[PDB]
């Protein structure tokens, strides 16, 4: 156990594997599972906690070791999301009008975020590169950025007009603002409802994966026009009625953890790096 | 002295009788399932008062 450093390790390519671990995956982890309160609704049930837990034991997951969490729905939960847990699974009825939002909290939660403060109302900001964004949350995020000159004088806006500043996003839940690269602005964002922090993108959070039950692939994670790519973790079925979602989830439960995996900053190897 | 353990797993059987023992001995209770489906309290009736019936003449 020798942290913090990098240090180059060294394997043959003629070994041979070992025993399986989907015993310990199943053992160990913690299944953590989040739906929409309509699916409650129309489960029209109760002891149906206790019937996923007991179908998800026939698959090998131990009794109190799967976990339940309803949320209201993709605008609210994507507020702050904190998946504190082993193995997360969220799924996400699609739904018209609401793109742009399930794949801004698809991006914010499939992905190791690491944001800093901004101080809106005495620094002016800047993003760094491609990987840089500006996460605002909280009940009415209205973003307005004023880019600057190298002068310090707006363009396209006055720097003491708000009227004049340029809106970005407008009374959301969740934005996930990028702005050019290079150019100073200055935010101003309703700052006693609506925080907003500086983040940077790490490598991708293997600990989480998205089922969207609705409609087409719509989810871009990535913000970059040109890419839009499919990654495993995202993935999506069709649907009529939730009992029917939950039984092909406890079903194909192993099918999914494979395609997830331990989160890489939860474990002591990720120690001096990043760990949480 | 090796022979403690494989005396003990060729004999374990017994362990079978010793279980009907201590089931034999234990003391038994039981459930009674609970219901689901309270989802709907109900209330008394539209209820208003008024005097009984007068006995006129
Ligand atoms: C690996 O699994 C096989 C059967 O699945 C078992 O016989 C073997 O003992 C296991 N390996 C070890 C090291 O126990
Ligand atoms: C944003 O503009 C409003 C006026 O619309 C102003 O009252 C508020 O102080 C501004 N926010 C900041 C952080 O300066
Ligand atoms: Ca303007
Ligand atoms: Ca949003
Ligand atoms: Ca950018
Ligand atoms: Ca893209």
């Amino acid at each position: 156990q020798n942290y913090g450093l990098n240090i180059p390790i060294t394997g043959s390519m003629d070994t041979v594997y070992s025993n399986s671990t989907r015993e310990e995956v199943f053992l160990t982890s913690t299944l953590c599972l989040y739906y929409p309160t309509e699916a409650s609704t129309q489960i029209s049930d109760g002891e149906w906690k206790d019937s996923l837990s007991q179908m998800f034991l026939i698959k090998g997951w131990p009794t109190g070791s799967v976990y339940f969490k309803e949320y209201s729905n993709i605008v609210d939960f994507s507020v702050d999301p904190q998946l504190y847990c082993d193995y997360n699974l969220v799924l996400m009825k699609y739904d018209q009008s609401l793109e742009l939002d399930m794949s801004e909290l698809a991006d914010l939660i499939l992905n190791e975020w690491l944001c800093n403060p901004m101080d809106i109302t005495l620094y002016y900001y800047q993003q760094s590169g491609e990987s840089n964004k500006w996460i605002s949350m909280g009940s009415s995020c209205t973003v307005k950025v004023c880019p600057l000159n190298t002068q310090t004088l707006g363009i396209g806006c006055q720097t003491t007009n708000v009227d004049s500043f340029e809106t970005v996003a407008e009374n959301e839940k969740l934005a996930i603002v990028d702005v050019v690269d290079g150019i100073n602005h200055k935010i101003n964002l309703t700052t006693t409802t609506c925080t907003i922090r500086n983040c940077k993108k790490l490598g991708p959070r293997e600990n989480v994966a998205v089922i969207q039950v609705g409609g087409a692939n719509i989810l871009d994670i990535t913000a970059d026009p040109t890419t839009n790519p499919q990654i495993e973790r995202m993935m999506r079925v069709n649907w009529k009625r939730w009992w029917q979602v939950f039984y092909t989830i406890v079903d194909y439960i192993n099918q999914i953890v494979q395609v997830m995996s331990k989160r890489s900053r939860s474990l002591n190897s990720a120690a001096f790096y990043y760990r949480v | 002295a090796s022979l403690i353990y494989r005396q003990l797993l060729t004999n374990s059987y017994s362990v079978d009788l010793y279980d009907e023992i201590e089931q034999i001995g234990s003391g038994k209770t039981q459930n009674v399932t609970i219901n689901p489906g309270p989802f709907a309290q109900t209330r008394y009736a539209p209820v208003n008062w008024d005097h009984g019936e007068i006995n006129d003449s």
